[PDB]
């Protein structure tokens, strides 16, 4: 089996900056066709992963010209002239030159920018949700820079640990921020026993933590 | 135009047997030579085999995790290409897709020997179908409204909660609706169950209808959630 490295895992770029990502075969992908045998795919998330570069050079239909292959023998390239914001998303390089045909561990491209603050939302339970005996309050942290965010849940000022979970997006393809939903799960008693529930944000965006509370038992 | 659809995902038992479709449209499905790909959560890409056209003996070559398990063949006057899977292995999870390689084309030059000659590659995929190797049962989801709340712009939504398992679909108003529009990655609860919420920014309030459609077809649930204040 032919091992596929690539260089580095996480790449941080500026949009309008170059970027590099590196790819070495333990074995050389001979142009015995004429070709050397390697490709490119873009994996961006929500879609399957597509092809960018093949034959280690050649551009794929619709890929856009800032995107290039290069390198020879073990030792290949793909280069971003100038970043954008769709650019964003994991990289693989595959070599199709002899079976079984082998992927990179991927690299994540990740768009550079300004901080963001974060629009902080509140959601009770439904009258739904309670009639089923659990209770769901979601804080909704929206479109923020960076992803670094301290969500912290206080139920009539008292200060929660362990019974909330939070689930981060990727990256805009646009605007190149995420959002936050910090969702704290108590059961049906335990949210008539209380009803003060706010949760409290601690973003680079905010200068003092942002609070947003609702009252209801 | 060109696309591959793939189907049969589900939820096996371990040392259980699954058979995957791929239909393919667009292309002259006999020409070319398909792969079988697979990513397992949070994880790469990685090949699990070939099959050539036709033409070129319709043979096949498999990733060693899977070779003796796992059959690929296909059906050109169906356009379908299979993957039946045996012996399963929870380490078999993930979701797999389908997708064309070395085209090929036959052409007789003036002259008689009729070339047989080759492109590339590795063109078509997906979306993929998802395959769950695990004891446990199948769970659908509960839907609860995530309200437009008063505490310019306002955000409401769906909790999709306790389902079992991955994935869940979840589109607004059949599809009209994309724009701020943020699904987010399902998180496993200590119960052993994911949940996902899926929310939409607005500014209009009660002048127009909000929908969350949300699919598991692990369990064959669809529910269709109208969200008011």
């Amino acid at each position: 089996d032919i091992v596929m490295t690539q260089s580095p895992l996480s790449l941080p770029v500026t949009p309008g900056e170059p970027a590099s990502i590196s790819c070495r075969s333990s074995q050389p992908l001979l142009a015995m066709d004429g070709h050397n045998y390697l490709d490119w795919y873009l994996q961006k998330p929500g879609q399957s992963p597509q092809v960018l570069i093949y034959q280690s050079k050649w551009r794929a239909s619709g890929v856009p010209d800032r995107f290039s292959g290069s390198g020879s023998g073990t030792d290949f390239t793909l280069k971003i002239s100038r970043v954008e914001a769709e650019d964003v998303g994991v990289y693989y390089c595959m070599q199709a030159l002899q079976t079984p045909l082998t992927f990179g561990g991927g690299t994540k491209v990740e768009i550079k920018r300004t901080v963001a603050a974060p629009s902080v939302f509140i959601f009770p339970p439904s009258d739904e949700q309670l009639k089923s005996g659990t209770a769901s309050v979601v804080c909704l942290l929206n479109n923020f820079y960076p992803r670094e965010a301290k969500v912290q849940w206080k139920v009539d000022n008292a200060l929660q640990s362990g019974n909330s979970q939070e689930s981060v997006t990727e990256q805009d393809s646009k605007d190149s921020t995420y959002s936050l939903s910090s969702t704290l799960t108590l059961s049906k008693a335990d949210y008539e026993k209380h009803k003060v529930y706010a949760c409290e944000v601690t973003h680079q965006g905010l200068s003092s933590p942002v609070t947003k509370s609702f009252n209801r038992g | 135009e060109v696309q591959l659809v793939e189907s049969g995902g589900g939820l096996v038992k371990p040392g259980g047997s699954l058979r995957l479709s791929c239909a393919a449209s667009g292309f002259t499905f006999s020409n070319a030579w398909m792969n079988w790909v697979r990513q397992a959560p949070g994880k790469g890409l990685e090949w699990v085999g070939r099959v050539k056209s036709k033409t070129d003996g319709g043979a096949a070559d498999y990733a060693a995790p899977v070779k003796g398990r796992f059959t690929i063949s296909r059906d050109d006057s169906k356009n379908t290409l299979y993957l039946q899977m045996n012996s399963l292995k929870t380490e078999d999870t993930a979701v797999y897709y389908c997708t064309t390689d070395q085209l090929g084309y036959d052409f007789w030059n003036g002259y008689y020997t009729d070339t047989l000659y080759y492109y590339f590659g590795m063109d078509v995929w997906g979306p993929g179908t998802t395959v769950t190797v695990s004891s446990a049962s199948t769970k659908g989801p509960s839907v609860f409204p995530l309200a437009p709340s008063s505490k310019g712009t306002a955000a409401l939504g769906c909790l999709v909660k306790d389902y079992f398992p991955e994935p869940v679909t979840v589109s607004w108003n059949s599809g009209a609706l994309t724009s701020g529009v943020h699904t987010f990655p399902a998180v496993l609860q200590s119960s052993g169950l994911y949940s996902l919420s899926s929310v939409v920014t607005v500014p209009s309030l009660g002048t127009q209808t909000y929908i969350c459609n949300v699919n598991h077809k692990p369990s064959n649930t669809k529910v269709d959630k109208k969200v008011e204040p």
